[PDB]
RNA sequence: GGGGAAACUCACGAGCGCAAGACAGAGAAGGGAUUGACAGAUUGAGAGCUCUUUCUUGAUUCUUUGGGUGGUGGUGCAUGGCCG
């Protein structure tokens, strides 16, 4: 198990920070968001192809100061962001995978215990 | 009364700038060494500096945000102009 | 009066133009013979119709469409 | 002075351009057709209403398959539609349009 | 023309909170209360009536929009978590009657 | 004080306010018979009495239309919540109100109910409520593509004189059809 | 890059104003600061409180 | 919910019986597998087009003796069978839908409780 | 025709700019839809209009297929209202 609490709190956080303007999405977006030290916490998609993307991102989190999380699949990122093409049956079909997500700020409806749950997965 | 005439074309149709985007191109800004150090091989903007990179056109440094313009010494300008010219002559042919 | 396409006086014009619409396939069929006149008597001269106000009696074709058969049954 | 601009309509197949020759009555006329034949035209129920036609006007004429000798007056050309026809190269450049 | 995210949110916010929105026609000016450039309001609200959450009435240069129940359900969606709690000032039921002899 | 305003320019401005209200209410209130509006103005407040045939639809389902309206006036002019007050007042006799009755035949004509019958129904209603006389004018295409004008009178009617402005109540409506706009006037001469 | 939109001065003259009701610029009545075209005025006149005694 | 236990036990069963030779796949395969009374249990895909396939299959289960299960979608059958075209990112894209599956025998790694879970969905 | 029009008004004319092309279906998009803009040409015009030039920006959506907004465009012999 991916530890459903981790993926659930991750889902609620990425949703919350998207409904509010403060999420950030994309390798150019996440770039400057990391460098400006705006990003409080950042998510990396593990499976994807250019050695650079993951290397540069993890290294940039290390090279200013940022904590990161590692998600196995990209379609999960796209889904969490609410990037999906929804069928009229309420079925989510087409999902554009993401690579890196930078959350600039947190939405106030975040529970203390949930945040304390996030903080454990934040390594490096 | 009067009626609108059928339209007469005087001058040729014009095209609009599409947006040039190099895919996953944002990785060209940073280089990594074996230690893992992060090296910035573009130039950052003195006002916008941490995350935003300026543009190196041959003679100028230009910020996409604050429109900062920093003009180069003319020799570097001519050298870069000449080089890029000689390269485009090659790619176009 | 600046709308003209076809030649005036062409022979088959209106009939050729008309779209071909197919006659609807009927569920079951229309009873032939006596039974039909039974059907007519029923929907027309039957006791319940007579019982209603003869000046307010409803004319036989009043409904073309089915929405007023739904309004008639209610 | 003019009625609303509408597209100059060309001779479709089954029609021919014509110029009014003389006036008959009962809404009839003799026309010279650029087919090269003279014909005796009748005026449209449409045109009888709207556009009054007279001598030496340039008209569009709907033809008849069976009787070639009769033809129906379809539409009258405004002198500008005509000069335009000459421009386009539909009808011959030597023709007399009177105002 | 780009209607920015915070613009969008700000107006959806004010909608849900109030339940009613008002627009003078000029695309030049700004909306008095929310202080938003009008073209942007016109756009957001335009789409909102075009999907039926909004019902529109027009008086002396001013368009008046009032929210439907489908509206609550749209705004819940785009504003997410925040909108769990809220019912608009329109939807709140009045407890006292205004009809007087 | 707020601003010193021309008694003339102020008063004209007050009238223009009133008219804007009347247009607003006749326009947004169109389903319940709307007659009139009466505006009292206090340094504290602005009180609006909406005189109407069906107050029940002015209020709505527990102040759906009421709250909507009140907030509309609020965003429009800018107002404190204590500064605006809306009351709805019933018109005790619906047969003596024109705007109401014209709304009635608006309605009946939308449902394709024939002209003469509808006209008669309302006229009979109006006189049933004690009005000395009434008249209805319907204009526009009725029969065909060529415009007609049909008048229906019963009872007592005055047109000319200052008494006109007193006893006669009039309202018009534009009625919409697939064919175009047709239109309808109702003149109820009131009783004494 | 609509920057040039409506950028000609409407400060004064015919385009500075309009009917509050019908938004006409023509034959506008400005006289009591009531900003209403002649037709629209003629209509609203009894609601504004303007009688014809005369 | 399709009752994730049902789809999970179904998945593990169809996999197990494919890794072992004893699964059977196809309308000609499932035909003779049903008729020989070899099939212990059979799966039918609900959405698909020829009225015949579903009618004949359900009727054949009834007409010798066989218990059947009803899966809403065909792509799910294909996936369970391990019929998929897998992307180098570990993403399953192309899936050939199935219609009828006949499991001849069960693999010994089947749990008792899982089998007792199967038995409930087996109606008709 | 409140018809005293320098711009505006304004429908006319010559040359340029925007979309305020909603909404639905299909495909495209987060590894990028799209916005913006120094500077050189360019232009009547510090209209990034175009072209070279890249940097920004981060779904506010792009391409088709439908389709709405908008129209001082026509028709007072389709009409309301008003008015002679
Ligand atoms: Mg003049
Ligand atoms: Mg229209
Ligand atoms: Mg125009
Ligand atoms: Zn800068
Ligand atoms: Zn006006």
């Amino acid at each position: 198990d991916q530890n459903q609490q981790l993926n659930e709190v991750l889902a609620k956080v990425i949703k919350s920070s998207n409904c509010q303007d403060a999420i950030s999405k994309g390798l150019h977006e996440v770039l400057r968001t990391i460098e400006a030290k705006q990003a409080l916490f950042v998510c990396v998609a593990e499976d994807c192809d250019q050695g650079n993307y993951v290397k540069l991102v993890k290294a940039l989190c290390a090279k200013n100061e940022i904590k990161y999380v590692s998600v196995p699949k990209r379609a999960s990122l796209g889904e969490y962001l609410g990037h999906f093409t929804a069928n009229a049956k309420g079925e989510i079909k087409k999902v554009k995978g993401c690579s890196s997500l930078a959350i600039r700020k947190y939405a106030p409806e975040i529970t203390e215990d949930e945040k304390k749950i996030i903080e454990g997965a934040l390594k490096a | 009364k009067k009626k609108k005439k059928k339209k007469s074309y005087t001058t040729k149709k014009k095209t609009k700038h599409r947006h040039v985007h190099t895919k996953l191109g944002a990785l060209a800004f940073y280089k990594l060494e074996n230690n893992g150090k992060v090296s910035l091989q573009q130039k950052g903007c003195p006002k916008c500096g941490p995350g935003i990179f300026m543009a190196k056109h041959y003679d100028r440094h230009y910020c996409g945000k604050c429109h900062l313009t920093l003009k180069i010494d003319a020799e570097t300008a001519k050298k870069n102009l000449e080089e890029l010219k000689k390269k485009q002559d090659a790619k176009k042919s | 009066m600046g709308r003209m396409h076809g030649t005036l006086a062409k022979a088959g014009k209106v009939r050729k133009q008309t779209p071909k619409v197919e006659k609807k396939d009927k569920p079951r069929k229309t009873p032939k013979g006596r039974s039909y006149k039974r059907i007519l008597y029923n929907r027309r001269y039957a006791p319940h119709i007579l019982a209603t106000d003869p000046k307010k009696r409803k004319s036989p074709n009043w409904h073309a469409g089915k929405k007023e058969k739904m309004d008639a049954a209610a | 002075e003019n009625e609303t601009k509408r597209e100059l309509v060309f001779k479709e197949e089954g029609m021919e351009y014509a110029q009014v020759i003389k006036m008959l009555g009962n809404g009839r006329l003799e026309v010279f057709c650029f087919d090269g034949k003279r014909r005796i035209g009748h005026i449209c129920g449409r045109l009888k209403k709207k556009v009054w036609i007279s001598m030496d006007d340039i008209v569009l004429v709907g033809l008849r398959d069976f009787q070639d000798d009769k033809c129906d007056i379809l539409l009258k050309y405004l002198p500008d539609e005509v000069r335009n026809l000459k421009q386009y190269g539909e009808i011959d450049e030597n023709i007399k349009i009177n105002d | 023309v780009h209607v920015l995210k915070a613009t969008k949110i700000r107006i959806y916010k004010q909608l849900l909170q109030d339940g009613v929105f008002v627009l003078k026609k000029d695309f030049e000016g700004h909306h008095e209360e929310t202080g938003v450039p009008n073209l942007h309001c016109y756009i957001l609200v335009r789409s909102l009536k075009d999907r039926g959450f909004l019902e529109e009435i027009f008086n002396w240069g001013f368009t008046y929009y009032y929210l439907n129940k489908e509206g609550c359900e749209y705004l819940k969606t785009k504003l997410g978590i925040s909108a769990d709690n809220v019912i608009p000032k329109t939807f709140k039921a009045s407890n006292v009657n205004f009809i007087s002899k | 004080t707020t601003r010193a305003i021309n008694k003339k320019k102020k008063f004209v401005a007050d009238g223009v306010f009133n008219a804007e209200l009347h247009s607003f209410f006749s326009k947004s209130l169109q389903d319940a018979g709307y007659a009139g509006i009466e505006v009292r103005r206090t340094p504290t407040k602005t009180e609006i009495r909406i005189k109407a045939t069906k107050p029940q639809q002015v209020i709505g389902v527990e102040g759906k239309k009421h709250k909507e309206l009140t907030q509309f006036l609020q965003k429009r002019f800018g107002y404190s919540d204590d500064q605006i007050q809306i009351w709805a007042e019933p018109i005790k006799f619906k047969g003596l109100c024109a705007s109401a009755q014209v709304e009635a035949m608006n309605y009946k004509l939308l449902k394709d109910v024939p002209v003469r019958l509808a006209a008669n129904y309302i006229i009979k209603s109006v006189i049933q409520d004690g009005a000395k006389g009434c008249e209805i004018i319907i204009s526009g295409k009725l029969k065909q593509q060529r415009a007609k004008t049909m008048k229906f009178k019963q009872g007592y009617m005055i047109c000319t004189g200052q008494p006109k402005n007193d006893y006669i109540d009039v309202a018009v409506r534009h009625v919409f059809f697939k064919q175009g706009i047709m239109g309808v006037k109702v003149k109820i001469m009131l009783p004494y | 890059p609509n920057k040039l939109w409506r950028t000609h001065p409407r400060n004064y003259g015919k385009d500075s104003k309009e009917c509050r009701v019908c938004g006409a610029r023509q034959g506008l009545i400005t006289k009591y600061e009531m900003m209403t075209c002649r037709r629209c005025f003629r209509e609203q006149a009894p609601h504004i409180g303007f009688v014809k005694y005369r």
